[PDB]
């Protein structure tokens, strides 16, 4: 899944490519090769890794289902987790199955 | 528990692709020069 | 009675008029599911009236979940102005009200196993399966779903007529089993 | 500053009436400005 590609990690390293594509220092292929090491990498890392529980509630804005993707946008939401409390006006959440 | 894990996942990244960059022809330099941009961007 | 039968429940459909793009509406509506691999229409929600749709690529929809009639008209028209703002040309034919549901209670608890042992030819009851008795009055075309607590369901209506007409000629069937 | 987001996989996404649950995994997210991750993460919110 290309699904961890627009998160801060995922974002910072497109910039970075870009960059070296513009000056010509790398080619648009060999930045898709390490985009595509990224993915694995992402992925491996989240299911191996990280093993946290969150809990959240809000009021639902709207919703969206098309492709097997789900896309919300929550608002006045509460993220819970164990050490307490983080609030946003605004949250969009993008899931795939 | 977080900056750890972007530690790894660029490590990881990092050492996954020299081989790619080699392939390619591509100096040593600028795969450290990715490594710095990427690193130094998420601060 | 003094007791009048609450609509709860009105399905409704129209014709837009004009073929529709569904992947189009998924995508740029907002409140919308679409899954062609398991129902092949877009399924939208809108708050006011609270009300849920059927988008065919036919053009025709079908509204439900609104409780008078003149609200599902208007959560009709407004599935279609979202549509026609999306960019089709849709139109707003034959729009009619397929079915209605009522709900009332009768106060009293009701010998359901008397019922259906004396109207054998309009009721069937099966408590283990379902603990409701269904009856199927021919006049008007209603099925109503009794229950020994007393609550009763009325569906199958085209009109608003015939869910008390039919309320009507079910209470005093069952005041003739109520439970002492 | 922060566009917040979240971007994850769902186990399952359940409805009843306006009463919305949702059971994600693998997810990270950007709130205010932070970064976050979690391996699973369970909401509620009324439509």
């Amino acid at each position: 899944y290309q699904l961890y590609r627009n998160t801060t990690l995922g974002n910072s390293l497109q910039e970075s490519l870009d960059e070296l594509i513009q000056s010509q220092q790398i080619t648009p292929q060999l930045a898709l090769q390490v985009l595509l090491q990224f993915d694995k990498a992402i992925n491996a890392a989240l299911a191996q890794r990280v093993r946290n529980r969150v809990n959240f509630r809000g009021s639902l804005n709207t919703y969206r289902f098309c492709d097997n993707v789900w896309t919300f946008v929550l608002n006045d939401v509460e993220f819970r987790e164990v050490t307490e409390l983080i609030k946003v006006d605004k949250v969009k959440i993008v899931a795939c199955d | 528990t977080v900056p750890k894990l972007y530690r790894s996942v660029i490590e990881d990244v990092i050492n996954d692709v020299r081989d790619i960059f080699l392939d390619d022809g591509v100096d040593e330099q600028v795969l450290m020069e990715l490594k710095t941009l990427w690193e130094n961007k998420l601060m | 009675s003094g007791i009048v039968p609450q609509l709860q429940n009105i399905v409704s459909t129209v014709n837009l008029g004009c073929k529709l793009d569904l992947k189009t509406i998924a995508l740029r509506a907002r409140n919308a599911e679409y899954n062609p691999k398991r129902f092949a229409a877009v399924i939208m929600r809108i708050r006011e009236p609270r009300t849920t749709a059927l988008i065919f690529s036919s053009g025709k929809m079908v509204c439900t979940g609104a409780k008078s009639e003149e609200q599902s008209r208007l959560a009709a028209r407004k599935y279609a102005r979202v549509v026609q703002k999306l960019g089709f040309p849709a139109k707003f034919l034959d729009f009619k009200i397929q079915n209605m549901v009522g709900s009332c209670d009768v106060k009293f608890p009701i010998r359901l196993e008397g019922l259906v042992l004396t109207h054998q030819q309009f009721s069937s009851y099966e408590p283990e399966l379902f603990p409701g008795l269904i009856y199927r009055m021919i006049k008007p075309r209603i099925v109503l779903l009794i229950f020994v607590s007393g609550k009763v369901v009325l569906t199958g209506a085209k009109v608003r007529a015939e869910i008390y007409e039919a309320f009507e000629n079910i209470y005093p069937i069952l005041k003739g089993f109520r439970k002492t | 500053d922060t566009e917040n987001v979240v971007v994850c996989q769902y186990d399952k996404i359940h409805r009843s009436k306006n009463k919305w649950k949702f059971h994600l995994k693998d997810g990270i997210m950007n709130l205010n400005g932070r970064d976050y991750i979690f391996s699973k993460a369970i909401g509620d919110a009324e439509w």
